[PDB]
């Protein structure tokens, strides 16, 4: 027959992000 | 600092901590690490369910009860909580104080011990954007300077792929690793926790069902550690007492309550079966006999198997039955099958492989490996045996399949277990494999080029050991070699799709005549012996479905009426009465 | 807490939960884990559309009839709205406040029993880059020790690929299978529905509509469960015979219209056929003549057959008709078989062999197998 390809499946890194307040006086 | 930890020894010493029994060598380690100038900081790392938090907390109620090292004695235990910490760290360093604060309180006392569980939260911690500032990197420098004693506990899969990413905080831990307990260290830990579930449920456990319960989950259940798996027989089984009517009966939890309760987690027949199974399983050779005849022999291997299983006397680890049904086509290999798991009640994993043709076509069973794009999906037959443990498993065309393919199943055969690409371990044990093959019906239908013909059926039984290899022929219980259907059989054939065309006619409300007579003459015209019981549907469809199915749509047939088929011995052929009535 | 949870009890007194038919021995294992010592978290697992909501929101509409256990009875379900949790949570700390004032809730009460439904969620709630906090790993505490009860509802699929990924999570939790049930039992939850269903609709489902739903939804309707395929006709018949019929609306739904709403929903012929469709099926084979001029033979065999099916006589299991056209070139053995596709009006599936030469050429027709290109 013929060669069988596999095909990868690439995973991009996702993140989020928190706040920190500050209080002026 | 009180609302952040949750002192453990005061905890033990009011309501209880769940006593940890034994783990003499586990806790003489961390007592060691303890002791140590600096990176005194020990670590349990461990299966899920092992035992780690008993450890850790269990050093509280050993310390209070004063069986401990004269080192570790005096000493106090406190368990963080991280929610805590950052609960209300709104603003910008709120959190750093109070970690550096809680520290603080180690450091003065000197003879104070921080349990951290779940440790892999403090490596990220009080990073609102780009911090890289942490209870980890806060925490690093007391630890190396051994000032203060954290223990820890955490999984093997949390540690290695988190933990262990950290080289630096990995170095100041000191691994302590925790290995599943024995089957006698497990009833001891149970007959320690025996009396605190025992008063929670108002029950009592004999000493015969505390050994049940570890040894039957362990051959049952393997997908949880054996201190908690035996636990959560124990725990359920109280709870079925209590759940029951005290009028009736509660007395104790027996061996007979184990067994129901580990059935049910594991989905398996229970043990000791009722009469209402005893009585279906008896007659279960006989109503198949009704569906299907000439295969007795067949239905005998099955039943037999399926009894021998319910009584105890099955595999070890080895499925029910593995059957292969090689016989000439429309014999009957596949409606036994079909047919077994509606008389059982029981899902029928269907698989036919003539999808699987090809060599690479094995992931579909088992899944993709991990980084692909169908590590997701996950695989076909691992997942449907995990959904219906209790099932039966046919493999229709098994020969047309690759060669490959069937070495899947060796394991399957042998130690009733099939790995996922996940690494989940399914269990065929309470499957009932049957592999229906049409090999050597090309070999039968040849004639011998000679003056008197041979048997053909020797031939299709080497043909049977060229394709499979030895290894899978010898884990087969038994092949069974379906004969072809005698003409006596086919009379008998021709009354089940008579029935079924009954069933179909009374949806409309029609009713169907057919005298015996006629039957014999549809049998005769239809007959062949290498086709099989197929084409006496076709004979069917054409004489009786075909004039019936004009009428129905375009006749008197319409509403519902009784017809009459009658077979006319001048022109030998059938006369039908449509009686419009 | 009132805000990210609603209580299941309160909605079950105004009529919100529908009411729970059978599932008696799902309910009875639920009593028993929630009555637990430690790990007392009952977690459902099953495919979708077989009940696992019903179970966990009709056991709180079987707290106010009463037909509960005593230690089920004073208890009040909450159920958990992730979204709610995670809404304007952009301070550090807003979710663990949150989560750990809800915990705290559920700890003082002693008899409420908290409601996740979806739990593969929690285990991706909020967290930064590098950060674990999780309402998974800050839970695991509390339902190790049993503090809290937290029942669960995630499909087969989602608790194989997320939950069991968290074995410590996965622990605590004690999976309960629950499957779909049998044919009787459908319809006996389809009666215990019929009420809501038909007030909202304004019709009267028959005895034997409900029937013919549950039994012709298994055998035409694929790829959804007994519970929902049954439901789903019950639903939509009521919607057709209310606004189809638009002067003197049926106030009855007889079972020929659970059969035509059966045929649109799996885009089949529908059964009971119309004298419309009668005419086609007998002048089919002049038709087909006309067109196709000789091979009387093929044309009877295609046109018996189709008849055999709609007349409600056609193999079970089957397709209508298995058929191998050999003969000499220009004979119109294609020309057949496109025409029919015309007169029926039905889309012509027409498949080439021709490029389908070798055994590679397989996975074409069913897919490649999972990992590999295509
Ligand atoms: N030696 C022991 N003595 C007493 N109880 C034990 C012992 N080992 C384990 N246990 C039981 O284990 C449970 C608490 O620890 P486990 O859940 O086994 O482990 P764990 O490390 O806390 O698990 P996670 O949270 O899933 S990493 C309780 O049921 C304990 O009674
Ligand atoms: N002994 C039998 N009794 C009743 N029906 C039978 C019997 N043998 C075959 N049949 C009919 O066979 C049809 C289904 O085909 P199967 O018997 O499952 O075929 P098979 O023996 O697996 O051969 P292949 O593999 O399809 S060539 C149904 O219509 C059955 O009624
Ligand atoms: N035992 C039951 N009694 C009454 N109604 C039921 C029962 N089981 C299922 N239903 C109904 O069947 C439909 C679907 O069941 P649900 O429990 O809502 O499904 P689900 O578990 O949310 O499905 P997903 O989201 O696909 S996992 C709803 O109308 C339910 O009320
Ligand atoms: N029996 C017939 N009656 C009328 N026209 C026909 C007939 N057979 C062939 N034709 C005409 O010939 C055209 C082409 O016939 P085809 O459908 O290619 O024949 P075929 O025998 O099915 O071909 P293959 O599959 O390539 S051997 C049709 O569209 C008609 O125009
Ligand atoms: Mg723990
Ligand atoms: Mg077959
Ligand atoms: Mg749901
Ligand atoms: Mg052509």
């Amino acid at each position: 027959g013929k060669t069988n390809d596999w095909l990868d499946f690439d995973q991009l890194a996702e993140e989020k992000v928190r706040d920190a307040l500050k209080p002026p006086s | 600092t009180e609302n952040f930890t949750t002192n453990l020894n005061q905890l033990a010493r009011v309501g209880g901590i769940d006593p940890l029994i034994g783990r003499e060598k586990e806790l003489e380690r961390a007592i060691q690490v303890l002791c140590r100038r600096r990176k005194n900081n020990p670590l349990l790392v461990g299966e899920s369910g092992v035992g780690k938090t008993a450890i850790a907390e269990g050093l509280a109620w050993r310390i209070v009860q004063g069986d401990v090292p004269e080192v570790m004695a005096d000493c106090t235990i406190y368990s963080l909580d991280i929610g805590s910490l950052l609960a209300g760290t709104k603003y910008r360093g709120d959190f750093e104080k109070r970690f550096k604060a809680l520290l603080k309180q180690l450091e003065q006392d000197t003879n104070s011990i921080l349990f951290i569980d779940e440790i892999h939260t403090i490596i990220g911690a009080g990073a609102a954007s780009g911090g890289q500032v942490d209870a980890a990197n806060l925490i690093k420098p007391l630890l190396s300077s051994g000032k203060i004693r954290v223990i820890g506990s955490t999984t093997y899969q949390e540690f290695s792929n988190i933990f262990e990413k950290d080289r630096a905080l990995a170095r100041r831990f000191q691994k302590i690793d925790i290995t599943e307990p024995s089957i006698e260290e497990t009833v001891q830990i149970i007959n320690g926790l025996k009396p605190k579930y025992e008063a929670h449920h108002d029950v009592r456990y004999t000493a015969k069902a505390v050994r049940a319960a570890v040894e039957l989950a362990v051959k049952y259940i393997n997908d949880r550690h054996l201190p908690d798996k035996a636990i959560d027989v124990i725990d359920e089984a109280g709870a079925r007492a209590r759940l029951m009517p005290v009028s009736k009966r509660k007395k104790t939890v027996n061996v007979a309550d184990i067994e129901s309760v580990v059935a049910r987690i594991a989905r398996i027949p229970e043990k000791s079966v009722s009469q209402s199974d005893r009585d279906t399983l008896k007659n279960l050779g006989d109503r198949l006999k009704m569906l299907v005849f000439g295969q007795d022999k067949a239905i005998e291997a099955l039943t037999e198997a399926i009894k021998m299983a319910r009584a105890g006397l099955g595999h070890e680890h080895k499925p029910v039955g593995s059957f292969l049904f090689a016989g000439p086509t429309g014999v009957g290999k596949t409606e036994v099958t079909v047919q077994l798991s509606k008389a059982l009640g029981i899902e029928l994993l269907r698989f036919d492989m003539s999808e699987y043709m090809e060599r690479h076509t094995v992931s579909r069973l088992i899944g993709a490996p991990p980084g692909y794009v169908g590590f997701d999906q996950g695989g076909l037959l691992t997942d449907a045996v995990i959904k219906h443990p209790h099932a039966v498993l046919l493999l229709d065309e098994i020969e047309k399949a690759h060669p490959d393919v069937f070495n899947i199943l060796l394991q399957v055969m042998d130690n009733g277990t099939l790995t996922d690409n996940n690494g989940r371990k399914a269990d065929f044990r309470n499957v009932v494999l049957v592999m229906t093959t049409n090999a050597g019906v090309r070999e039968t239908e040849r004639k011998s080029i000679g003056l008197i013909h041979q048997d053909n059926s020797t031939d299709a039984m080497e043909e049977i050991k060229k394709i499979f290899t030895p290894e899978f022929r010898n884990r087969l219980d038994n092949i069974i070699w379906f004969d072809h259907l005698s003409t006596d059989v086919i009379h008998q054939v021709v009354d089940k799709f008579i029935v079924e065309l009954q069933v179909q006619l009374d949806q409309k409300g029609v009713s169907l005549e057919v005298s015996q007579e006629a039957r014999n003459w549809l049998a005769e015209k239809g007959y062949d012996r290498a086709m099989g019981a197929r084409p006496m549907a076709r004979v069917i469809q054409d004489n009786l479905k075909k004039p019936l199915a004009n009428e129905l749509l375009f006749g008197s047939l319409v509403d519902g009426g009784q017809v009459t088929v009658a077979l006319d011995k001048e022109k030998n052929e059938l006369t039908y009465g449509f009686q419009s009535a």
